């Protein structure tokens, strides 16, 4: 078990819109645009 | 190599246990291939050995190593606790229980990310 | 035996700054509640199902990363041993779905309100959706760290938070024993919404990269705490008479007069004449507060010695004008400390004493059966300063500091020196 | 061995009758969870006629047991589909199948 490893940043992230609306409705959060990626599996370890 | 007196085996020996920057900390050994439990549960003689579903492996702690600082068992892939202060209290274990609308329970499942024993609990 | 490829969705995780945990020295409640109202979910924007779960998570263990990870991918709440998820019809924990028996069970449809019952005394997490409770709970999990609410979502999900009446408005009544979640906010930080363990933060001039977040520890909420020499035994009542005379000068400066009753609304002070005019419970209090701050003064390593009692006695009292005398006409005469200037070593030591004195006070208050909330509920055992001293905001931090700066330079005006 | 567990309820009254077509936006898995099939990736609402045994037996028996617009999780046993040999190349022998269907329209 080595402690750290080099991974790769993705090129885009989820655009999150957080804003409190109203003193009784509360804090709102939303997202609309979808972003997907391809993934390998290595099935012997279940680590994509 | 595996002999007539010894099974096929593999060891771990410390290189620098003497002086000159002898590093020592609690390292974690996992093997490389998993075993797979069957899809549904059940719910030597050549007859018994060709129908059996139960398996055995073995470790042998050498002399000069304390079983107080040895933990042996089984580990599922979603386990990433890397600490030098690990004791068996520091094992994740979550108990899931479900019941009816009456409140009487139906099942009590415990998932743990680690299934081991303590070698210090025998010697 | 080979590798498999697939398109999957992204997930993130968000939380408020509400980190509840228990320990031995527990200034916290241990049984909380909050609500989440879902109003806009597309079931299928992508090829994969739209991921949306709600639950609780630890601090030091749960680290969702935007790609890869354990399982097939898109791992979020309940996807390992550090969080416990619910989606409407499954209990997500340890990366496995658990089929539940809920009345009218379905996914998190719009116009639904889910709730999370949490207990820290017994390890217990429960849920109700739209007032209707679920038939399954979690047990026996570890308690080494804090807990905060988490919702993990895929794209195409709009949802709102219901934290407490000052911010949300609870669409259901909490079961008795469950505090509204806007109470565990720390005094140093307002309520805010944030991601977890992130590295990218979109800035003005380009995007920004951040380092690892510094998390509050598990035991950052427990507070912390001999013989007495005879040369300080006599001066203990001397500073005690100095402290009450300085208090009555502080009382008369705002408008407290000498009254037989103690009425703050009428501005009445029964300790406004002199320290001997203070009652015997207040006279014993002025001495036992004197012996406490001195036995801890030697305990930190500050060496004290007795010298120059003549120049100490030659220092007169502070001048009290006609405006300084209250309605009773008796202005107290505390010892003058205008000659003594406190050192930066003493300015360091004046904070370490007020840190200890406030935390040993709340240690008695924690033994008195009290816990923190942002609101002040005295019969419900809530005092808004029930934290350790560095978690206290600067105003009360200054308030005990200017309180303890009075006793320093007068004892320096009593001739006694302080080593560091 | 046709177990239907609901995911989202539909009309509750409209059911497919025989001699009729359906449009199902399905997807399937195995018991290990490996996703061997979908329909949305091909962006095509899959259609078929009931009764005429175009699909396997565990599929159309699950199909008439749904309402219009309902979303159901099926579980087809080994004996009801691809029993001994299984599909060549795709589905292994004696494999239990797990489906996620949705009746789009047309009964």
């Amino acid at each position: 078990l080595m402690p750290v490893s080099w991974s790769r940043m993705p090129n885009h992230f989820l655009q999150v819109e957080t804003r409190r609306a109203g003193e009784r409705l509360g804090w709102a959060v939303q997202c609309q645009d979808p972003l997907t990626m391809m993934a390998l599996h290595i099935p012997e370890e279940n680590r994509c | 190599d595996g002999t007539v007196d010894t099974p096929p085996c593999l060891r771990l020996a410390h290189r620098t246990w003497g002086s000159q920057n002898s590093l020592v900390e609690m390292l974690f050994l996992r093997l490389s291939l998993p075993v797979q439990f069957h899809q549904h549960f059940r719910c030597d003689d050549p007859e018994i050995i060709l129908n059996t579903t139960t398996y055995y492996y073995s470790v042998r702690v050498f002399a000069g190593q304390e079983p107080s600082c040895v933990w042996v068992g089984w580990v599922t892939p979603d386990y990433h606790q890397h600490d030098m202060n690990f004791d068996l209290s520091k094992v994740r274990a979550v108990t899931v229980t479900m019941g009816d609308e009456q409140g009487n329970v139906h099942s009590s499942l415990k998932c743990s990310n680690c299934y081991m024993v303590w070698g210090g609990d025998f010697v | 035996l080979l590798l498999q490829t697939n398109l999957i969705n992204y997930v993130t995780s968000i939380r408020p700054n509400i980190f509840v945990g228990r320990a031995e020295g527990s200034t916290q409640y241990g049984k909380w509640y909050f609500e989440v109202m879902v109003d806009e979910v597309v079931p299928f924007l992508t090829a994969q199902a739209t991921h949306l779960r709600v639950g609780w998570a630890l601090t030091e263990g749960y680290s969702p990363y935007p790609g890869g990870g354990e399982g097939w991918g898109g791992n979020g709440v309940g996807d390992d041993l550090y969080s416990y998820g619910f989606d409407g019809l499954h209990l997500w924990t340890g990366h496995v779905a658990r089929p539940v028996t809920s009345p009218g069970q379905h996914l998190l449809a719009p116009e639904d309100v889910v709730s999370c019952c949490l207990d820290l005394s017994v390890p217990s997490i429960s849920f109700r959706i739209n007032g209707c409770p679920v038939q399954g709970v979690f047990e026996a999990f570890n308690l080494d760290g804090l807990f905060f609410p988490v919702v993990s979502f895929s794209a195409g999900v709009k949802v709102r938070f219901l934290l407490g009446g000052r911010h949300g408005e609870f669409k259901f009544l909490p079961p008795p024993g469950y505090a509204p979640c806007h109470e565990a906010v720390l005094p140093r930080e307002r309520l805010r919404l944030e991601p977890i363990k992130e590295y990218r933060r979109e800035g003005p001039r380009g995007p920004h990269l951040v380092g690892p977040s510094r998390c509050l520890s598990h035991t950052d909420f427990v507070p912390c705490p001999i013989v007495l020499p005879p040369h300080l035994e006599r001066i203990r009542e001397k500073l005690a008479e100095n402290i009450h005379e300085l208090w009555a000068l502080t009382r008369i400066e705002q408008g407290w007069t000498y009254g037989p009753v103690r009425d703050d609304n009428k501005r009445l002070h029964p300790c406004l004449v002199n320290f001997h005019s203070l009652p015997e419970p207040e006279r014993n209090y002025n001495l036992q507060m004197s012996g406490e701050t001195l036995k801890t003064l030697l305990a930190l390593g500050c060496h004290v010695g007795m010298a120059d009692e003549k120049a100490e006695d030659n220092l007169k009292k502070t001048k009290l004008p006609k405006t300084y005398m209250m309605s009773n006409g008796y202005k107290p005469a505390p010892l003058d400390l205008s000659h003594v200037r406190l050192t930066p070593a003493q300015t360091t030591l004046v904070d370490r004493l007020a840190e200890n004195g406030h935390n040993v006070w709340a240690r008695d208050r924690v033994a008195q059966g009290w816990s923190y909330s942002a609101v002040q509920d005295i019969p419900a055992r809530r005092n808004p300063r029930l934290v350790p001293y560095r978690l206290l905001d600067e105003a009360t931090k200054r308030s005990n500091r200017d309180s303890l700066c009075q006793a320093v330079r007068t004892l320096l005006g009593y001739g006694y020196n302080i080593e560091p | 061995g046709v177990e239907i567990e609901t995911i989202s309820p539909g009309d509750g009254r409209t059911f497919p009758k025989k001699g009729q077509t359906c449009v199902v936006h399905y997807t399937g898995m195995l018991q290990n969870g490996k996703k061997f099939d979908s329909s949305r990736d091909r962006n095509k609402p899959f259609k078929f006629r009931i009764g005429k045994q175009e699909v396997i037996k565990g599929f159309e028996e699950g199909a008439a047991q749904m309402s219009l617009g309902q979303r159901a999780k099926l579980t087809c046993t080994p004996d009801v589909a691809y029993g001994a040999t299984g599909h060549p190349g795709v589905i292994p022998p004696n494999a239990t199948l797990i489906f996620d269907v949705e009746l789009l329209n047309l009964e």
